[PDB]
């Protein structure tokens, strides 16, 4: 009818319909927050638009605006300010375009064990398109960037009810926005972005978390020093180690800003309980990285006592999701199906799950039981 | 003309209970955010969980909400959600 329950505790769900969107997992309406359903991963490589999810944190979210009228400022450390249209974006710059997932820093978080405050997500806060748009790179040197230059700082059309309440406002190195791979986006799968993606223009930081894609961006600042918005300070922040973890209910002693995807994996093709028939059943799904290449995946059928390697579909790019086959024979009865990537760095998914006191960064190795008969 | 944009209608609603921090918290948690928020939080968290949720509010988003009310409304969701 019109309610999914999430495999988690507390996870049943709204099915909500907003304009150009399918229906949506509902998680908040002020602002909005929309997930993606599982099965959604199973029609394809890229995320249709009217299916791509949603996440905000201030209620203040635009609701018109005037293509023509839209400026985007680029002010602070640069020889020269600029006030660029649309239309100067579109005709006055070379177009670059790349296929990159947005995945939210707490993508998965409702699965998270011991249970952590956010938002309860299960893995649909994630989503894989083919952005068009300017390299950040080409209006920052217009701009002309100054030596001396640390970070850039972005800020959007959205805002908060209580002008008391942090803006939101992202940072990223100067080295990073310069790197042409860092986009000013204003076209998704073809089209102008859908309104709550973003619409007219968003960044787009291939391989990075979603917290730094700032939509409706209208305000890059170049700084001679570390930014120090809540938003970048306080908030987005992991465990300063490798496993960026720690020991269920401890805090970090030092932390970092989020940053890069670790890698993923899931198989599309089938959910918890599945009826399969038993002999050679066909499995697939897809992985991804922060842009290192996907190297394998290994699937297995026993639970992780044995692994078959899946064959890799002919890539999208290196920030894309990456598809993978694997037929495997099941003899009759229940199965725990896994899948694990590995990418070119050699960095992987764990077995055992770990944690972080905001639930962030979720990787482990996933299991599905299913039934072959 | 601009382009504008249609949202559905707000229907989060909090969890009714006796005590007086339901009155306090549909008063004060809605000025922001929907409730929604709160509806979608972990279950039974307990007192520890929600006291922390309300000084965040109150400290670092700057909700406008007295000692009284703060404590009203933490034991209400500790006791309801
Ligand atoms: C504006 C000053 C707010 C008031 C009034 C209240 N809250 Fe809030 N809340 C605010 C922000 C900026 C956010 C983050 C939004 C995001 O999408 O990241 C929240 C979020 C929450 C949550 C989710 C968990 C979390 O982020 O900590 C909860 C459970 C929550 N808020 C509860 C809550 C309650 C109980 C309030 C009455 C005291 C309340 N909020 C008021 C800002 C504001
Ligand atoms: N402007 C803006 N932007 C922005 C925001 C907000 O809020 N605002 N959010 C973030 C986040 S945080 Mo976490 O990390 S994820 C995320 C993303 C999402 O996207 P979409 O919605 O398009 O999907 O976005 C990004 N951007």
């Amino acid at each position: 009818a019109d309610t999914v329950t999430l495999p988690f505790a507390n996870g049943e769900r709204p099915l909500v319909m907003y304009p150009g969107k399918r229906p949506l997992i509902g998680l908040t309406a002020r602002p909005p927050q929309l997930e993606t359903p599982f099965s959604v991963f199973d029609e394809g490589l890229i995320t249709p638009n009217d299916a791509f999810f949603v996440r905000y944190h201030l209620a203040g979210i635009p609701l018109e605006i005037d293509p023509d009228a839209f400026r985007l400022e680029i002010k602070g450390k640069v020889g020269t300010p600029l006030s660029l249209s649309l239309q100067d974006l579109k005709n006055d710059f070379p177009a670059s375009e790349v296929v990159a997932v947005n995945q939210c820093s707490g993508n998965s978080r409702g699965f998270v064990e011991p249970r952590v405050g956010g938002g309860q997500l299960a893995n649909g806060a994630m989503g894989n398109a083919r952005w068009r748009g300017v390299p950040l790179k080409a209006v920052l040197e217009k701009a002309g960037v100054q030596a001396g230059a640390k970070q850039v700082t972005f800020g959007g059309l959205d805002g908060p009810v209580i002008p008391e309440t942090p803006d939101f406002v992202k940072a990223l190195s100067i080295d990073h926005a310069t790197d042409g791979e860092v986009m000013l986006a204003y076209s998704m799968n073809g089209a102008d972005l859908p309104w709550l993606n973003g619409y007219p223009l968003r960044l787009v930081v291939p391989g990075y978390y979603g917290t730094y894609w700032v939509k409706h961006l209208n305000e890059i600042t170049v700084i001679d020093k570390e930014f120090d918005g809540f938003w970048m300070k306080t908030a987005y922040r992991i465990p300063d180690n490798a496993c960026a973890c720690t020991e269920p209910g401890k805090a970090p002693t030092a932390t970092i800003p989020i940053n890069r995807f670790d890698v993923r994996s899931f198989i599309t093709n089938v959910e918890n309980g599945a009826s399969v028939k038993a002999g050679e059943v066909p499995l697939r799904g897809i992985a991804f990285d922060g842009g290192y290449g996907i190297t394998q995946v290994s699937v297995s059928a026993d639970a992780g006592k044995s692994w078959t390697n899946a064959t890799l579909d002919p890539g999208l790019g290196k920030y894309s999701f990456r598809g993978w086959k694997a037929v495997l024979p099941l003899t009759k009865g229940d199965h725990v199906l896994m899948c694990r990537a590995t990418n070119a760095r050699g960095e992987t998914q764990p077995m055992q799950a770990t944690w972080n006191p905001a639930g962030y960064m979720r990787n482990v190795v996933e299991a599905t039981r299913v039934i072959a008969a | 003309a601009p382009l504008t944009y249609e949202l559905p209608d707000e229907t989060a609603q909090l969890k009714p209970a006796p005590q007086p921090g339901f009155e306090a918290a549909q008063n004060n948690c809605a000025a922001c955010h929907s409730v929604d928020y709160i509806n979608t939080q972990p279950p039974g968290k307990g007192q520890a969980f929600w006291d922390a949720e309300v000084q965040k509010m109150i400290k670092v988003y700057h909700a406008p909400v007295d000692e009284a009310d703060a404590k009203a409304i933490a034991d209400y969701l500790a006791k309801t959600y």
